[PDB]
């Protein structure tokens, strides 16, 4: 159906990815998680 | 020396746990029942 | 120090008009099979549970992670009703940290598992004098199902040198023991007070009283303090707030989307100065702060 | 899913054009599932369909943009006790067609969206996009760590 | 112990300084098998 071929780098991930690990408002905190 | 070989020893406290090796502890029960065990033995060392 | 005590109560739930479906999740025509058992939502409706006590009756009622008798001042996320039928020996398997065939090949649940189980025997609804053969379970899987983990493919294994299906049914006989006869099992798993819910229990959720230390009940969540208006912006899927410690400093009123500060009632140095006894009963009392 | 065919169940989270979707069937899928002319060509079959119903109402459509890259969305993809659990964040991300390709500086914090209650083991998984009417690939890229 | 999967079904199955999920990966010492039969009522006696 499609045979455009491919293509894949490798970048690296720039402080990228990070998520609120709970539900808990938190303000002017440092937090281990 | 002997404060840090006493530190050594007191490892072999049981704390009220069924053991005093996180190993026997972690191998015997599940994440349920070994919790409240390994929560003994932290108390126990971070007091020694 | 000096201490304030709580005058009124404030109850701060969100306004739900419907019952929960206890009719249609306790007394469904159908139930699934264990290996291929359903999973219902559960949201925007009140836990009453008072009005089974006219019809039903469970066997086994354990709960998780919450005591039975706090349930009515609880508010519930992310609620779920699993559904299933299972032999009587082995209703003490929907349980955390079990083994036996129900728990490794069937239904899992987690080891922290928050929440209650249900189960009440189902004879003369899913049993026959001539057998009832519509239930069914696996035997085997090649491995153990991981918590609220679901396999319903149809495959087989070799015993021996042949090849038997992986699912086994289920024999459901009329007079044939309590331990083989059928169970309808409902499991609910909810999470406490740590996000916005729409189940809640019956509790007749009062006015807000700021200004004042009140005994305070938001979402389930009680406490005493005093509430005050605050320029914090939760960002919707946030209810409560903790400072520098873990202590729940604001909170998000359910009704009115707004975020209200909690402050404690006690605060304040307080000393009292003497001469001896037997020398004087007046004392002097300085209020620091 | 595991497998991706119809011995096994498998998870069918994706945007129509109007609403995302989330289907937990046993699909006999295409050799390729993927969009053509913003009409599905993802399965031939589904039979055995525990979970479908629809977790936002997002309009989507289905038009060429002519230019360069203009948003970067970001998503973060965990099981936890047999939920697909998504975390979602969308940032300007103005990114030239020819330009090197690398991800955003700095911290953006994505939001926990949805809690999906599929039940299932996931071992593998596959990425949906949408080609011209002549079955032609767009300019795009995607990033999985 | 997965072989009595497919005839055998306990209704009461306890297991005391040990998790049972944990029995599929653990050896065991000085085995013994006591077996007797008591009433209904009785089995819940059979315990620390
Ligand atoms: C969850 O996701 C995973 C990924 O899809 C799925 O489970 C894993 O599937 C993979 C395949 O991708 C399996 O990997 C292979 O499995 C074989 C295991 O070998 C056992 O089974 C053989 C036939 O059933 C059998 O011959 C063999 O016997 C050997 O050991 C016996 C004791 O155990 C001994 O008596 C015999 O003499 C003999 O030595 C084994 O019992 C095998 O081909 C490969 O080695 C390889 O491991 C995994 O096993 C699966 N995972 C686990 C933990 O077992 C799974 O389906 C997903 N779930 C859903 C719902 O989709
Ligand atoms: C398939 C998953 C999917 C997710 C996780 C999703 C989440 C998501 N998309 C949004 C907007 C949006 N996001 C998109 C499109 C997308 N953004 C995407 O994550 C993807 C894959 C597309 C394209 C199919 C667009 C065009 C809008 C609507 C913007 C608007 O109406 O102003 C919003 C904001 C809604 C609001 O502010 O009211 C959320 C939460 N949308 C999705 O379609
Ligand atoms: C569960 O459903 C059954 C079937 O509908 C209900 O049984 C009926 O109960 C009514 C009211 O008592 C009787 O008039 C009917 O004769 C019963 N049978 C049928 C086939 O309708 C049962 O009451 C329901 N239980 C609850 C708690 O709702
Ligand atoms: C999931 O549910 C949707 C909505 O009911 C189904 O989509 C419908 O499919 C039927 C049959 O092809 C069409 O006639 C309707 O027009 C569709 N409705 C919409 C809103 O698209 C969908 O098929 C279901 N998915 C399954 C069963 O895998
Ligand atoms: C299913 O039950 C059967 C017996 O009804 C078991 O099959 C036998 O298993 C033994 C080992 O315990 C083998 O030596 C025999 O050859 C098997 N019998 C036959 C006829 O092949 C079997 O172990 C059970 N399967 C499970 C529990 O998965
Ligand atoms: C012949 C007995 C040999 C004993 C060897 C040492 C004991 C370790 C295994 C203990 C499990 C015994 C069978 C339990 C079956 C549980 C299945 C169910 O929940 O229904
Ligand atoms: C019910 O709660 C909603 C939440 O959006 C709120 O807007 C509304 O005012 C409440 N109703 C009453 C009568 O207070
Ligand atoms: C399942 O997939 C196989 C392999 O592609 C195919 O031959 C078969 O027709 C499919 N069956 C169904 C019911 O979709
Ligand atoms: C899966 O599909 C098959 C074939 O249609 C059917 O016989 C079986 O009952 C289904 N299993 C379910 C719905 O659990």
């Amino acid at each position: 159906n499609i045979t455009y071929g491919s293509h894949h780098l490798y970048v690296s991930s720039r402080t990228r990815g990070v998520y609120y690990p709970d539900d808990a408002f938190r303000s002017s905190t440092n937090v281990l998680h | 020396a002997q404060a840090l070989n006493t530190l050594v020893k007191q490892l072999s406290s049981n704390f009220g746990a069924i053991s005093s090796v996180l190993n026997d502890i972690i191998s015997r029960l599940d994440k349920v029942e070994a919790e409240v065990q390994i929560d003994r033995l932290i108390t126990g060392r971070l007091q020694s | 120090n000096f201490r304030v005590q709580p005058q009124d109560t404030v109850v701060r739930f969100p306004n739900i008009t419907n019952l929960c479906p206890f009719s249609e999740v306790f007394n469904a025509t159908t139930f699934a099979s264990v290996y291929a058992w359903n999973r219902k939502r559960i949201s925007n409706c009140v836990a009453d549970y008072s009005v089974l006590y006219n019809s039903t009756s469970f066997s086994t009622f354990q709960c998780y992670g919450v005591s039975s008798t706090k349930l009515n001042d609880l508010c519930f996320t992310n609620v779920y009703a699993d559904s299933f039928v299972v032999r009587g020996d082995e209703v003490r398997q929907i349980a955390p940290g079990q083994t036996g065939v129900i728990a490794d090949y069937n239904y899992k649940l987690p080891d922290d598992f928050t929440g209650c189980v249900l189960a009440w025997n189902s004879r003369n609804q899913d049993a026959s004098t001539s057998g009832n053969f519509n239930y069914y379970y696996r035997i085997w899987r090649s491995e153990k199902l991981r918590p609220f983990e679901r396999d319903i493919a149809h495959y087989d294994y070799q015993v021996g040198t042949q090849f038997k299906s992986s699912l086994k049914n289920y024999g459901f006989y009329s007079s044939a023991g309590d331990s083989h006869q059928p169970y309808r099992v409902v499991v609910l798993s909810f999470e406490l007070l740590n996000a916005p819910a729409t189940v809640c229990g019956p509790k007749q959720s009062t006015e807000l009283i700021k200004n004042k230390c009140v005994n305070f009940n938001f979402n389930g969540l009680t406490g005493t303090g005093v509430l005050t208006d605050s320029n914090k912006k939760f960002q919707s899927f946030q209810q409560f707030g903790r400072d520098v410690s873990d202590f729940t400093d604001s909170v998000k009123d359910p009704k009115t989307l707004e975020v209200l500060d909690i402050t404690p009632c006690s605060y304040g140095g307080v000393s009292v100065i003497t001469p001896g006894t037997n020398a004087s009963t007046q004392v002097a009392v300085l209020y620091q702060d | 899913g595991t497998t991706l065919d119809n011995d096994t169940q498998s998870v069918l989270l994706y945007n129509d054009g109007t609403h995302v979707r989330v289907e937990v069937c046993t699909f006999h899928f295409c050799p390729t599932p993927v969009f053509s002319a913003s009409s599905p060509h993802l399965y031939s079959s589904a039979f055995n369909c525990t979970l479908n119903y629809t977790l936002a109402s997002v309009r989507a459509d289905f038009t060429e943009v002519d230019g360069s890259f203009k948003t970067i969305r970001e998503f973060v993809f965990k099981l936890q006790d047999g939920s697909l659990n998504v975390y979602y964040a969308s940032t300007s991300y103005v990114l030239a067609i020819g330009a090197t390709s690398q991800l955003p500086s700095g911290v953006t914090p994505l939001v926990p969206l949805w809690k999906i209650p599929i039940g299932l083991n996931i071992t593998n998984f596959k990425t949906l996009v949408y080609l011209r009417s002549d079955n032609t690939p767009l300019q795009a890229a995607y990033v999985v760590g």
